[PDB]
């Protein structure tokens, strides 16, 4: 169990850790968060008390540097950064451990939520869909852009994310028209799983790192994206067996862990109903659907 | 945006537009079988893809045999139209081409847009006029060049005979959109207002008869008189 300890806590801020949140008050006496479980990618996040505005956070993951968190009074926020001294770092963690100034990661037991949520999600894969490479951590925030909606401004703040169209000559072979618009299994599996993804592990931890930016910052390109990659899978006749099984389990996991009154927002009624009443894959998302028309009937 | 009256003289400009409408391509008579269930037979159609400023209408047959053995036939006829006109774009030289096409029913927008993915710069847009040109088959020509077709072809007409030599495509266009309404709303009324006097007669070459201009104005009032005619006795009024 790895350690993400706080130089300090100057102003009011509400943290997240992965789907965990509490407040700190301003001055504080508050050093951070341990027992963090190894083995996952892991997001801490930040909504200021004073501005509600940008929440912002940042990807890491325990086995690839000592990481902690400093406020900045100058830029006016919580930064990640690593601490490269090996020895000075555990000593600086267990000093905070015995003066009990950190939280406990609050982990039940038998609780898989985190890991159905991050099964496929890889940092090697955070870090190039967020381009900064001098860190082994990755932020992100309310306002980043993604590629694709720069597209219809700054790049070195985008979110990269693998950009999906379905009216595009990528998507639509030259007299296949008809054919690769209404059924988009070539695209799906030829295009982005052969092409692109490689394999349908690095498609869902996109697209379960899309959904996550979406949940914890609001980032709006990231539903987008979210929506997208399960509308392609949706309305493709021809899906492995494999991936529309496990694809039920993600969105599962998904719908259960968003926050009720954040639904409104966060579902676009048009690719839910689409998807789970009218496409190619109607019946093969039994979990999701009952998920959905238990806890969100109003949205169908 | 959609194409409505407050743009409507953009029609008439000098960027080169296309409207086009589908709903004559996927044409069926509806019967019974032998065995009292119900059938349709498909009889031949055509696309109205129609320059509203020269009047040139490219109208292209869709004969029965491209129906056959397929599914779904209302769908295909939507993205077969799509085809028809991407063809017909890159047929014509590049300055001929279009830089608006205007589709007179919504559903065309996305097959078309498709099939057009090759030409991003032209603009492929829906109207918000209930444009009467389902009527193109009340005209007795183009009719009987559709009906009597054994194979797929591309007829050259236009539309407005030789009336731009008199008046402009705003008027064209207008006295065109005012007898096609008149044909859709009673044809047969319609009809013998067009033909009632046997001295006035359609030059070989032409559509419709050669009106003097005097003439055109009673005609085009006989027209109007008809469509709120039927208006009431449709509506009672
Ligand atoms: C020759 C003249 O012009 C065209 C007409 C329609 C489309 C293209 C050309 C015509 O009325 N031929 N019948």
């Amino acid at each position: 169990m790895n350690t993400v300890p706080f130089t300090s806590a100057p102003i009011e801020v509400t943290i997240g850790i992965d789907q965990y949140s509490f407040n700190v008050k301003e001055n504080q006496p508050f050093h951070g968060i341990k027992d963090i479980p190894i083995g996952h990618v892991h997001v801490i996040h930040f909504q200021h008390a004073d501005n509600s505005s940008m929440r912002y956070g940042y990807w890491f993951d325990c086995r690839m540097g000592n990481f902690y968190i400093q406020y900045d009074p100058k830029d006016g926020l919580y930064k990640m950064m690593e601490e490269r001294d090996g020895a000075k770092f555990e000593n600086i963690v267990h000093n905070f451990k015995e003066r009990q100034m950190m939280v406990s990661y609050p982990k039940i037991d038998e609780d898989d939520t985190w890991y159905n949520l991050t099964e496929f999600v890889q940092m090697d894969k955070i870090r190039k869909i967020v381009r900064k490479d001098e860190n082994q951590f990755s932020y992100v925030d309310s306002s980043m852009t993604t590629v694709q909606e720069n597209e219809l401004s700054d790049p070195a703040h985008s979110l990269n994310y693998t950009v999906i169209n379905f009216k595009s000559r990528e998507a639509i072979r030259p007299g296949h028209e008809m054919e690769d618009f209404l059924d988009k299994s070539y695209y799906l599996n030829t295009v982005m799983l052969q092409g692109i993804f490689k394999n349908s592990s690095n498609y869902f931890g996109e697209l379960q790192f899309a959904f996550l930016n979406a949940m914890f910052f609001g980032n709006y390109g990231s539903s987008l994206q979210w929506h997208a990659m399960i509308e392609l899978i949706c309305s493709s006749a021809t899906v492995p067996k494999h991936m529309l099984d496990k694809l039920d389990e993600i969105l599962y996991y998904q719908i259960k862990t968003l926050p009720e009154q954040y639904s409104d927002i966060l579902l676009n009624e048009r690719v839910w109903n689409i998807c789970l009443y009218s496409s190619f894959q109607k019946n093969s998302l039994h979990n999701t659907e009952k998920i959905m028309e238990n806890k969100y009937p109003e949205l169908l | 945006g959609a194409m409505n009256s407050s743009n409507y003289a953009e029609l008439f400009n000098n960027d080169i537009k296309l409207f086009v409408d589908d709903t004559n391509v996927y044409r069926v008579t509806v019967h019974k079988t032998f065995e009292g269930n119900v059938a349709t037979k498909a009889i031949n159609g055509c696309i109205f893809t129609l320059n509203p400023k020269t009047g040139h209408l490219f109208l292209k047959i869709i004969h029965t045999s491209v129906w056959a053995g397929q599914k779904r036939l209302s769908q295909l006829a939507k993205w077969k139209t799509a085809e028809e006109v991407s063809a017909l774009v890159r047929s014509l030289p590049k300055e001929e081409q279009p830089k608006q096409i205007i589709v007179t029913r919504k559903a065309m927008l996305d097959p078309l847009e498709v099939h057009m993915l090759d030409f991003p710069n032209i603009a492929i847009r829906p109207t918000e006029l209930r444009l009467p040109f389902s009527a193109a088959m009340s005209i007795d020509k183009l009719s009987d060049v559709v009906m009597k077709a054994t194979e797929p072809q591309m007829v050259l007409f236009n539309i407005y005979d030789d009336w731009l030599d008199r008046i402009s495509s705003y008027t064209a266009f207008s006295r065109l959109t005012l007898l096609l309404r008149a044909l859709k709303t009673n044809e047969e009324s319609a009809k013998m207002i067009l033909l009632s006097d046997p001295t006035i007669t359609i030059k070989s070459y032409h559509l419709w008869p050669s009106f003097t201009d005097e003439q055109w104005i009673t005609i085009e009032s006989q027209m109007r008189d008809l469509i709120l005619t039927e208006y009431g006795r449709k509506y009672n009024v």
